[PDB]
RNA sequence: CUUGAGUCUCGUAGAGGGGGGUAGAAUUCCAGGUGUAGCGGUGAAAUGCGUAGAGAUCUGGAGGAAUACCGGUGGCGAAGGCGGCCCCCUGGACGAAGACUGACGCUCAGGUGCGAAAGCGUGGGGAGCAAACAGGAUUAGAUACCCUGGUAGUCCACGCCGUAAACGAUGUCGACUUGGAGGUUGUGCCGGCGUGGCUUCCGGAGCUAACGCGUUAAGUCGACCGCCUGGGGAGUACGGCCGCAAGGUUAAAACUCAAAUGAAUUGACGGGGGCCCGCACAAGCGGUGGAGCAUGUGGUUUAAUUCGAUGCAACGCGA
C-alpha cells in the first residue's frame, strides 16, 4: 500500500511533474487502480485529473498505439 | 516480383474467422490467407487449428517476397490468435515484435443483447 | 501490450511473455463486454452483485477458521 | 463402467505357432462357442499366406496387420446438437483388435467359397494394400484428418 | 433568555446545476494505394456483400454520438438524476474558533414548482443502435426468439406531457436506547490519542405473523400530513378538470365469489447447481422388426367362440 502523497505531505499533484506521473499508468498508458498502487482514495482523485491534464498536453499518451 | 525482407503479418483474429495479411512495413499488403479459404466452413473454421492453417499458406503465398524477418500485429479476440503467431515462427520467419492492435472505443452503441 | 522480442531469447518464452502482457492489460475482457450493450440497469447490477458476493465470501472465510469439520 | 475394475482374462497363446496375437486373431474368428473349427480355419488361411509369399507363417500375419492397423479413429460428441467428430490417438491394444476385426470382417464379405481360401485372400490383399480391410482403415484415416480441427474438448 | 432556528468569518470535498470550448480512442462513410477470392453470419444455415475488385492493410478527409483506464456496496443532489479535460455563471452540504439575532420553529389539505424513459409539436442533426418494416431461417404454425438490413426515435433548441418496480415497495421533523468491522470527508492534541458529517455490512435488547429491522429502526416516544378497510368487476364507467394528442387526474355501481392473500414448513418437480450409481450410455457380441411355423392377445366371426390379466409391472400370463 503506502500511499506516497500522504507520506510527503502533498497539497497538489502537479500534472507536470511527468517523472511522478509515469509511476501511475501502465504500460500501456492506463491509470493504475488505487487498489494496486495504495494510494489514497483524495489522492488518486488527483492523480487521475492530473494525468488527464497530461494527456491533453501531450506530456503523457493516451494509448500505446498511438 | 520485388525483394522485401522486411514484413508485417496482421492477423484479424475474430470469434468466425481469421484472417492472416502479410504487408510489407508501409503497410502494402503482399498476400492473404483466411481460415475460411483454406477447405474450412462454419464451426471448423473458428477453430485455432484452421486459423494455423492459414498462417501456413500465406506464407507461401508471400513466399518469393524473400521475407527474412516479421512482425505480427494481433488484432480481435478470436481463438486464432496465439495458434497463428506459431505458426509464423514454425514456417520460417524471424519475429520481430509481437503487438496487440485490437480496437478499444474509449465510442458507438455496441448491438443489443442476443437472447438465445 | 506491445512486446519487443528481444535478443537471444527464445520464441516459446517471448509467446508467453505476449500472453502475459496482454492479459495484464485485460484486452480480452474489455473485446467481451463491449460486443453487447449492456443495459445501465445491468452493469449496475452486476456491479452490485459482485460487491455482495466478494463481501460475503470474506466473511463466510474468516469465521471458516473459527470453525473445525473434524 | 463408472468403476475401473477391468483386470483382463489372460489368454492362451496358439497352440501351433505360441501366438498370445493370433489367439486372439482366433477369438475374433470365432462363432458360437466353437474354438476348434476357428484354428483350423486361422491355420489354413497362415499356410496359404505363408506359401504365397514365402515369408513365414507368423510375420506374413504380422505385415498384413501393418497396413490394417489404425493410429487415429474418431469419437461422437455432441456439442450444440450437432455431432462433433472427436479425434483420439488408439491406444496399442487396441489398434490390433480393430486391425484384426476389419480383416475378419473384410473377409467374411467376400466371394471365395471357403473361408479358409476367404481369409488368406485378404491378409494377402493387406500385405500390400489392396483389400477392403486396408480401405477401411484409410477411411478412417482420411475421416480424422478431416476432423482433425477439434482435437480438443 | 439561549440550548431549537438562522446570520457572519476561514477552509474542505464533491459525476450538484446552467452556458461555452476542446482532446483522444473507436464506429461509419468518402477518395486513393497494395492485393486477390472470398467476406459476413450461425447451433447449422441462408438472406446479404464480393472479380463492376470485397474483406484485410495503409494514407488523407467528413461527420455524429459516447467519454476506456481512474471507478470504488466511492461522491454529489429534495427526488428524477449527475462521469473525458478546461473556462464562465451558480446552488447546497460540512468542519474549526468565536461574534451576532433571540423561538424567528416543525408539519402542511388546497396551491406552486421540479420530475426517468417512451411519446407529442416546431426547427435542426443523424455516426452507432434500433420499435415499425423487408428478407433468410427455426418451426406443425413461429405475426417471435436467431440472422441480414433498416425508418421513426435515440442527439440539439424551444415548448408540452406528468407517468415508472418514480423502490429502502419504509412520509417529514425532534428526542432517547448495548456493540463490532469498514468506507469517505473535516478537525484538535502527541504512527498514537480524540472529536464531527455522510455512508456499507453484521449483530444485541426490543419489535415483528414470520421473513427480518436493529442508534441511518420496522425499538421507545412526541408533532403534523398522506393513505387502507375481502377478491374480482376496476384505478374501469359516467362526470369534472387538465392535455395538441397519446392520455393523466379525481372516481363509482350493478353483478359475482367465499375466499383472494402474506410468511414460513414438509414434500414433489425444474429444459437449476453439486457429488454418486446402474448393460444407463460408450466399447463390443448376438438378436427382434422381413420369411415360414408355434404360441398368447386384440379385433372380427360365431350358437358358443367361458372367465380373468391388459403401460414399464397384460400379451408361451392364471393354464
Ligand atoms: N467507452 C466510453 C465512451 C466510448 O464508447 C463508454 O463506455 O462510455
Ligand atoms: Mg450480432
Ligand atoms: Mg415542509
Ligand atoms: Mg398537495
Ligand atoms: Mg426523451
Ligand atoms: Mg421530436
Ligand atoms: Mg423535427
Ligand atoms: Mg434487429
Ligand atoms: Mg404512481
Ligand atoms: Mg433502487
Ligand atoms: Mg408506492
Ligand atoms: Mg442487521
Ligand atoms: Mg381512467
Ligand atoms: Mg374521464
Ligand atoms: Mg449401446
Ligand atoms: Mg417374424
Ligand atoms: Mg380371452
Ligand atoms: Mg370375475
Ligand atoms: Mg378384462
Ligand atoms: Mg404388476
Ligand atoms: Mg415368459
Amino acid at each position: 500500500k503506502f500511499c506516497r502523497f500522504t507520506a510527503e505531505g502533498v497539497q497538489e499533484i502537479d500534472y507536470k511533474d511527468i517523472a511522478t506521473l509515469k509511476n501511475y499508468i501502465t504500460e500501456s498508458g492506463k491509470i493504475v487502480p488505487s487498489r494496486i498502487t495504495g494510494t489514497r482514495a483524495k489522492y488518486q482523485r488527483q492523480l487521475a485529473r492530473a494525468i488527464k491534464r497530461a494527456r491533453y498536453l501531450s506530456l503523457l499518451p493516451y494509448t500505446d498505439r498511438h | 516480383r520485388k525483394q522485401v525482407s522486411d514484413g508485417v503479418a496482421h492477423i484479424h483474429a475474430s470469434f468466425n474467422n481469421t484472417i492472416v495479411t502479410i504487408t510489407d512495413r508501409q503497410g502494402n499488403a503482399l498476400g492473404w490467407a483466411t481460415a475460411g479459404g483454406s477447405g474450412f466452413r462454419g464451426s471448423r473454421k473458428s477453430t485455432p487449428f484452421a486459423a494455423q492453417v492459414a498462417a501456413e499458406r500465406c506464407a507461401d503465398a508471400v513466399k518469393e517476397y524473400g521475407i527474412k524477418n516479421l512482425e505480427v500485429m494481433v488484432k480481435g479476440p478470436g481463438p486464432g490468435r496465439e495458434s497463428t503467431i506459431r505458426a509464423l515462427n514454425a514456417a520460417g520467419f524471424r519475429i520481430t515484435n509481437i503487438t496487440d492492435v485490437t480496437p478499444i472505443p474509449h465510442g458507438c452503441r455496441p448491438p443489443k443483447k442476443r437472447r438465445v | 501490450p506491445v512486446i519487443k522480442v528481444r535478443e537471444n531469447e527464445p520464441f516459446d518464452v517471448a509467446l508467453r511473455r505476449f500472453k502475459r502482457s496482454c492479459e495484464k492489460a485485460g484486452v480480452l475482457a474489455e473485446v467481451r463486454r463491449r460486443e453487447f450493450y449492456e443495459k445501465p440497469t445491468t452493469e449496475r447490477k452486476r456491479a452490485k452483485a459482485s460487491a455482495v458476493k466478494r463481501h460475503a465470501k470474506k466473511l463466510a472465510r474468516e469465521n471458516a477458521r473459527r470453525t473445525r469439520l473434524y | 463402467p463408472r468403476r475401473r475394475v477391468i483386470g483382463q482374462r489372460k489368454i492362451l497363446p496358439d497352440p501351433k505357432f505360441g501366438s498370445e496375437l493370433l489367439a486372439k486373431f482366433v477369438n475374433i474368428l470365432m462363432v458360437d462357442g466353437k474354438k476348434s473349427t476357428a484354428e483350423s480355419i486361422v491355420y489354413s488361411a497362415l499356410e496359404t499366406l505363408a506359401q504365397r509369399s514365402g515369408k513365414s507363417e507368423l510375420e506374413a500375419f504380422e505385415v498384413a496387420l501393418e497396413n490394417v492397423r489404425p493410429t487415429v479413429e474418431v469419437k461422437s460428441r455432441r456439442v450444440g446438437g450437432s455431432t462433433y467428430q472427436v479425434p483420439v490417438e488408439v491406444r496399442p491394444v487396441r489398434r490390433n483388435a480393430l486391425a484384426m476385426r476389419w480383416i475378419v470382417e473384410a473377409a467374411r464379405k467376400r466371394g471365395d467359397k471357403s473361408m479358409a481360401l476367404r481369409l488368406a485372400n485378404e491378409l494377402s490383399d493387406a500385405a500390400e494394400n489392396k483389400g477392403t480391410a486396408v480401405k477401411k482403415r484409410e477411411d478412417v484415416h482420411r475421416m480424422a484428418e478431416a476432423n482433425k480441427a477439434f482435437a480438443h474438448y
